[PDB]
């Protein structure tokens, strides 16, 4: 299996700090995306760690996940500043037209939804950003152009 | 020693510095409720139901509050009672209320605290916990009644060092789980049963098989033999309102006779069988001087812990079967031909206090010698089911010819009592004489220490012996052995802390000092017997001279031996 | 690079690179913060740097280093962090011309280099114009937003490259450390406690007592640790401080480690912010090659080391108790106290945990003394507090004010009033950690004690302004939903009571509510405040309780009358028909599945609210638009 070669040299370079577990579980998602259902108890039995403790770590933090991620991830902000300018209805328009709920992805083409709050463009309307093409002032009717160029 | 002066509820208190404000108020004739606290665990503070009010006017938890000079506290103020009532309403708002179906009925602590705090109308009605029940083997997990106290995780973390289960998810939807919701058989569990003993709700229980026993009894052509464990005789009476440690052998024999069982036997006969076989093995290993140290096989959980974690010690383990399986083989091999019954038509039931026996009964390699197993709680529930009054029964003895026993096989429910039952036999077989007077008892292997060590001198020959109770102490002693500091000869390991008297099948108790009472009961039972030596039993010798003619023979190697295979799957 | 020797060599290199800045004539700089790098900031940079490479300009080099230390540059491109006024961007500034240019979308990028650089003229059509006044502002200090701010903590930001160590050193920093090694530690602690400095974020405890208590603990190896992580989704200060100038944070770390006697330290920053953690890695590596970090610092013998630990999300991680667990590599579950974190924290060693606003004022306090720092603000609690203004105001963004001034000029004079000429309703301070303040208590000075008697705490410092447009029940339910999703779930009160309160608020805002729910909300709020374990559960019901305490009229309107005064709750909408504007098309009857509107054609219709499903399709489907949501 080719999977058991990319996870080997990462437990030797960024694993010399005494007590590091969070960093290793983050670079795996960074370099592959999907946190595998099989690698977890392998990295557990490897160094010193029971599988139960790192399973508990993996499901607590919202950044980690155990379900397929699409190529393109869309975030709807939803901080307390970008909530007063009608940012509740834009996610409703998203789920009305595309189909998937928040936190559930359509694995077919490329799409995934996520709810990270209050990005650094705070002060420029509710900021619904695509992976690298953050927008500004948005309207429930503007959604269509997001489906136009990104499709 | 430095004492601290304070007042609690208007009463002066003298207590040593360092005790909490809950554990130092128990000796005033007052007790404050709590669910997240146990006497064997570090305080955790997840219940938030043991709160009290100090002088300032803010509610402070008690199970993790050290006491200092100059506080006034009150545990009956209306604000504290209102807070406790609201907290229990919040708990019971999300609990599936099938108290008829709950196995922990009439013993659940949540039920008793809901009765005590006078809850009558739940105002907070909303979304409940709706999970799905899965099967795991001898452990029945229902994550609909969990209150997330964390006792099971801490007892599998702080004491056992097994790390089998851990928390998962967050918020209202958090629960206790193995990795990826795999069954407990394939996880790192070793089936010790400690998590079952400490659960204050009905989340963790036993997969109960009274039904199969009932169609076994109802079949007119099936003959039923039931065997009883040594550690059951000292703990059953607690189920009927007696003081723990009362000898109830005759009463439970009468109850088993009236329950419809065809024959009743004790497993002390097979225990003496194991003692004499293990003594022969130890003498053989001393004469060759190979494969040291050698480990006992009396605990299935220890065998699982070796097969899962330490597969390199497999050649160093004794190949003798557990006494339960040896009694099953004897009943289905020798007794059946004596009575004149077919092997398929004999039903063997066991009453043992352990939980790993439930898993061990269904191994494919044992050829299904025993068909079903029980624990003490199910035996008590059957006794109360048939209507038998336990107080006013009459004492009656065991059956024949596997009923009588010796004093060497009555101390298996104590940490150290197995090797203490084998040193007398080794002394007899190697020296040629028998111990007399107080030299029968070995005082160096009694107590409750984590690791017990002794250097026993027999006819000028010294042997080094060790006892480890609890898997944590076993891991420590295995580390010491692999360090090569000192060499041993014969090592006993019991998975549960304190021996088989603290197994998962024993009845629930709230007294903090039950272990001392159970040890005293076991020792009083041992000292109240005429014969104290395993070698002096008669029917053991009769069985050898009629069917085997020699211990450690080819027939004994065929029937009283098994082999172990590694379970550590490569990743 | 060359290694730094003792203090006199540091001053020599100080002078040598002070020469570097005065060997230049013209400089241009761009806001490099996250505010500009969302609508095009590097795009403006490349729209202009290629012009400089085709207009006969040779000295173009941006990153100043040792190889280019002796290059007299006629033009110099700078990269600076959050200069301020991030409401209107991207921000451009050139020196020594003295202009303040906003709205620099790349449509006239060629005019700025032809006019201001060559002809030394100022373009007026793109300058900032106040819609209320119409005046044109050319100087930064002349701007009303910068008029009354005290640029004290943020002295070096907006004019110092975060990616160049030689830029911060050449401003006048890193002298407090040099003065500190040449003097004792007890007088450092005495100056700290005498200055009146106390914790900026969260609690507000005096830092002098914590530092002295850490000093009094005789331990071999103790820790110094940084909690810079703005978990609350209200403001942005963790973004500004590190991405502006991280070297002052490292200098504060060095001062603290020399004072208490620490030899290794940690910084906890969220990994979701890539630019900030990247800048910290660059600063740490450049300082490590620079020689101020390590063993035998400047020939004294004091040893120090810094690690940057990347977090993994959750808001309940910096409680000062779950953070040590998270760094250790376990779940972020808070543990009980006592023992506190000052006696046995990270790996059972003593720790000191200060927000990174307290580790920023330390070099200023060391340089100027406690007499100067205590001279600002009320003597009960000194210093200045930074704020992030957001909501329905004309000017949003970062602000730093002398603490003790009235809120009215903070919200109206600095903020430029309320946008769209609407009416102001309420202010929320601290995000989820604070309550509401209405218009009636706008004349209260901002400080610890008077705000404590008002029931609201400043917390992190995020200030959000909400107008009459919204309904307060929805705002409280939004806070409750955030708290419900963002808990940890260890103790019964928080875990159960937050869900119950969220369900009760959702029932009320849906129109299914009943009488007596307010008493249940108050009882639950009291119990959850009293019986929680950490600060999150102790502080969670504060927005709901404050909204009930100040806006009972909204709750009574939602419960009994079944009408929302602001018309922001869609579950209590009321559609009405204009009789004159209706022509009896009947499309509302056709498109509504239940058809609660019934009437004759070419006649006005009547709506029965009893059988109406309130889907809103009636107004949007009939093209006449006579149906209005009132
Ligand atoms: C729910 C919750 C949120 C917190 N959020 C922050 C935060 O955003 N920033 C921060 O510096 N500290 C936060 N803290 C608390 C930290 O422990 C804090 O760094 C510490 O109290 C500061 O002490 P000091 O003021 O003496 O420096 C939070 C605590 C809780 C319980
Ligand atoms: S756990 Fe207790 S309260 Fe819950 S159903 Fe069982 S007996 Fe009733
Ligand atoms: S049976 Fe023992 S090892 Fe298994 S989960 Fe329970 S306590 Fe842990
Ligand atoms: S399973 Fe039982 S012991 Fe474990 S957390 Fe749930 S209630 Fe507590
Ligand atoms: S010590 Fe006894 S009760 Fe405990 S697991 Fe072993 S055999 Fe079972
Ligand atoms: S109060 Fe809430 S956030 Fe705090 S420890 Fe308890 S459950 Fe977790
Ligand atoms: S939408 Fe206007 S014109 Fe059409 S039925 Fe309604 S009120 Fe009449
Ligand atoms: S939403 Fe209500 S008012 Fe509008 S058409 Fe439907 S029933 Fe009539
Ligand atoms: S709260 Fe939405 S970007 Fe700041
Ligand atoms: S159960 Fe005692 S403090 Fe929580
Ligand atoms: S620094 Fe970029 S918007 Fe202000
Ligand atoms: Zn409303």
């Amino acid at each position: 299996d080719p999977r058991f070669e990319k996870v080997d040299e990462i437990l030797s370079k960024l694993a010399n700090e005494r007590g590091a577990l969070i960093a290793i579980l983050q670079h795996v998602q960074h370099e592959f995306g999907y946190l595998p259902e099989d690698v977890i108890f392998y990295i557990a039995s490897k160094t010193g760690i029971p599988a139960s403790k790192i399973y508990g770590v993996a499901t607590f933090y919202a950044q980690f996940h155990l379900k397929p991620r699409g190529k393109y991830v869309i975030r709807v902000c939803l901080g307390t500043a970008c909530h007063v300018k009608g940012a509740n209805k834009i996610l409703a328009e998203f789920e009305k037209q595309l189909g998937i709920k928040a936190g559930e992805t359509t694995s077919d083409l490329k799409f995934t939804l996520e709810r990270v709050g209050c990005l650094g463009a705070c002060g420029l309307a509710p900021t619904v950003m695509v992976n690298e093409k953050t927008y500004g002032k948005m309207t429930p009717e503007k959604v269509s152009e997001v489906l136009k160029e990104y499709s | 020693m430095n004492m601290v002066m304070l007042t609690i509820d208007g009463k002066q208190v003298q207590v040593e510095k360092g005790t909490t404000i809950k554990k130092a108020a128990e000796k005033l004739g007052i007790e404050i409720p709590g669910l997240c606290d146990d006497n064997d665990l570090k305080p955790f503070g997840a219940c938030r139901l043991c709160v009290v009010e100090d002088a300032r006017g803010n509610l402070v938890a008690s199970c993790h509050t050290p006491v200092r000079e100059g506080m006034v506290v009150k545990t009956n103020s209306p604000k504290v009672l209102k807070a406790r009532r609201v907290i229990l309403e919040l708990l019971l708002s999300s609990h599936n209320a099938d108290c008829f179906e709950c196995d922990k009925n009439l013993h659940c602590k949540l039920q008793k605290y809901a009765y005590e705090l006078n809850i009558r109308n739940i105002r907070f009605k909303g979304e409940k916990r709706n999970y799905e029940i899965k099967d795991n083997g001898p452990i029945y997990y229902d994550p609909n009644k969990c209150i997330l106290c964390g006792k099971c995780v801490r007892i599998c973390e702080e004491v056992q060092h097994i790390c089998a289960i851990d928390f998962a998810s967050r918020g209202f939807k958090a629960y206790i789980s193995t990795p990826f919701e795999k069954p407990l058989l394939e996880s790192d569990c070793i089936f010790c049963g400690q998590c079952v003993r400490v659960c204050p709700t009905g989340a963790l229980a036993e997969k109960t098989d009274i039904e199969r026993i009932y169609e076994a009894i109802s079949d007119p052509n099936k003959v039923v033999v039931v065997q009883v464990a040594p550690a059951v005789r000292v703990a059953l009476g607690e189920e009927f309102g007696l003081e723990p440690g009362e000898i109830v052998t005759g009463k439970m024999v009468a109850a088993l006779k009236r329950l419809g069982f065809d024959k009743v036997f004790d497993t002390q006969f097979a225990a003496d069988m194991t003692i004499v076989e293990e003594t022969a093995e130890l003498v053989e290993r001393l004469e060759k001087g190979e494969n040291f140290p050698m480990f006992t096989s009396c605990c299935p959980s220890w065998i699982l812990a070796v097969e899962k974690f330490y597969p390199e010690l497999i050649p160093n383990i004794s190949t003798a079967r557990s006494p339960q399986q040896i009694f099953g083989a004897i009943a289905k091999n020798y007794y059946a031909k004596k009575i004149g019954v077919a092997r398929e038509n004999m039903f063997v039931v066991s009453v043992m206090p352990c939980i790993g026996k439930k898993f061990e009964a269904t191994r494919p390699e044992f050829n299904n010698d025993v068909d079903a197993v029980l624990t003490t709680r199910e035996l008590a529930r059957m006794i109360k089911e048939s209507g038998i009054d336990f107080i006013k029964l009459e004492e009656e003895n065991f059956d024949s010819p596997l009923g009588e026993s010796t004093g060497a096989a009555a101390i298996f429910g104590v940490t150290g009592g197995v090797m203490e039952a084998a040193l007398r036999t080794a002394y007899s077989i190697m020296t040629g004489e028998e111990l007399e007077g107080d030299k029968i008892e070995f005082t160096a292997v009694r107590g409750l220490e984590g690791i017990k060590e002794a250097e026993v001198d027999i006819k000028g020959k010294k042997v080094r012996i060790a006892i480890a109770n609890g898997i944590g102490n076993a891991k420590k002693l295995i580390e010491k052995i692999k360090s090569g500091e000192t060499k041993y000869d014969f090592v006993e390991v019991m998975a549960c802390p304190g021996g088989c008297m603290s197994g998962g099948g024993q009845p629930y108790t709230d007294d903090p000092e039950f272990r001392k009472k159970r040890m005293e009961g076991i020792y009083k039972n041992d000292r109240n017997l005429p014969k104290r030596k395993s070698h002096e039993n008669e029917e053991v010798k009769k069985v050898y001279e009629e069917y085997y003619e020699k211990p450690c023979g080819p027939k004994a190697h065929e029937e009283l031996h098994t082999h172990y295979h590694s379970r550590k799957k490569e990743y | 690079m060359v290694k730094l020797k003792s203090i006199q060599e540091l001053e020599n290199l100080r002078e040598k690179i002070k020469e570097a800045k005065k060997k230049e004539k013209i400089v241009i700089r761009i806001c490099g913060g996250t505010g500009c790098r969302a609508s095009g900031s590097l795009a403006v940079r490349d729209e202009l740097v290629k012009v400089l490479k085709r207009e006969g300009f040779a000295n173009v080099d941006v990153n100043l280093s040792s190889d280019c230390l002796e290059n007299t540059s006629e033009v110099h491109v700078k990269m600076t962090g959050c200069q301020g006024f991030c409401a209107q961007g991207p921000l451009m500034t050139i020196e020594p011309l003295g202009v303040f240019y906003v709205g620099v979308k790349p449509e006239d990028v060629e005019e700025i280099v032809e006019k201001s650089i060559k002809k030394n003229e100022i373009i007026e059509r793109l300058l900032y114009h106040d819609p209320a006044t119409g005046k044109t502002y050319v100087k930064r200090d002349e701007n009303p937003f910068y008029a009354k701010q005290t640029r004290l903590v943020l002295k070096h930001c907006g004019t110092v490259d975060p990616a160049s160590v030689y830029d911060y050193i050449a401003e006048g920093g890193y002298s407090a450390i040099a003065k500190a090694l040449t003097m004792d530690r007890k007088q450092i602690i005495d100056e700290v406690i005498k200055s009146g400095l106390r914790g900026r974020g969260g609690a507000g405890f005096p830092t002098g007592e914590k530092w002295l208590g850490a000093y009094k603990n005789q331990s071999p190896k103790k820790y110094i640790i940084c909690n810079g992580d703005e978990g609350d989704p209200g403001a942005f200060m963790d973004r500004s401080v590190m991405e502006g100038d991280p070297h002052k944070v490292i200098e504060g770390m060095m001062i603290g480690a020399y004072a208490i006697g620490s030899d290794e330290g940690y910084i906890y920053v969220r990994a979701e912010y890539p630019l900030a953690v990247q800048m910290l890695r660059k600063a740490i590596e450049e300082c490590e090659k620079l020689g101020l970090l390590g063993d035998n610092i400047l020939g004294t013998g004091f040893s120090f080391r810094l690690h940057v630990r990347e977090g993994a999300g959750a808001f309940v991680c910096g409680e000062s108790t779950a953070l040590t667990y998270s760094i250790e590599g376990k779940r972020g579950m808070p543990r009980v106290r006592p023992p506190r974190t000052n006696e046995c924290g990270l790996w059972e060693m003593p720790t000191v945990l200060n927000n990174v606003e307290t580790f920023a004022c330390i070099p200023e306090i060391i340089l100027n003394g406690g007499e100067w720092f205590a001279s600002i603000g009320t003597p009960t609690s000194t210093g200045t507090k930074i704020f992030a203004l957001s909501g329905k105001v004309n000017r949003t963004g970062l602000v730093e004010v002398p603490m003790g001034l009235k809120l009215r000029e903070l919200i109206f004079d600095i903020g430029g009033g309320i946008a769209n000429n609407k009416k102001f309703k309420a202010v929320q301070l601290g995000g989820p950690s604070g309550g509401c303040v209405p218009e009636s208590q706008l004349d209260l000075p901002i400080d610890f004690d008077s705000l404590s008697k008002a029931g609201a705490i400043m917390g992190s410092g995020g200030v959000v302004v909400v107008d009459e447009d919204t309904c307060m029940v929805d705002f409280a339910k939004f806070f409750t939903n955030f708290i419900v999703e963002e808990s940890c779930g260890k103790c019964i009160p928080c875990r159960e009571g937050n869900k119950k309160m969220l369900e009760i608020l959702e029932r009320i805002t849906e129109g299914k509510g009943k009488e007596g729910d307010i008493e249940l909300l108050e009882e639950l709020g009291d119990v959850i405040i009293s019986a929680s374990l950490c600060g999150l559960g102790k502080t969670a019901p504060n927005p709901v309780l404050s909204t009930i305490k100040h806006f009972r009229d909204e709750y009574e309107a939602h419960i009994r009358d079944k009408k929302c005064p602001a018309g922001a709750c869609q579950a209590l909408a009321a559609y009405k028909i204009d009789p004159g504007k209706c022509i009896g098309c009947g499309k509302c009857v056709k498109v509504c599945p239940v058809g609660a509107i019934s009437g004759e054609k070419k006649k006005p219709h009547v709506i029965d609210q009893s059988k109406c499903i309130k889907c809103g399709a009636c107004a949007e489907n009939c093209p006449k638009g006579a149906i209005y949501k009132g």
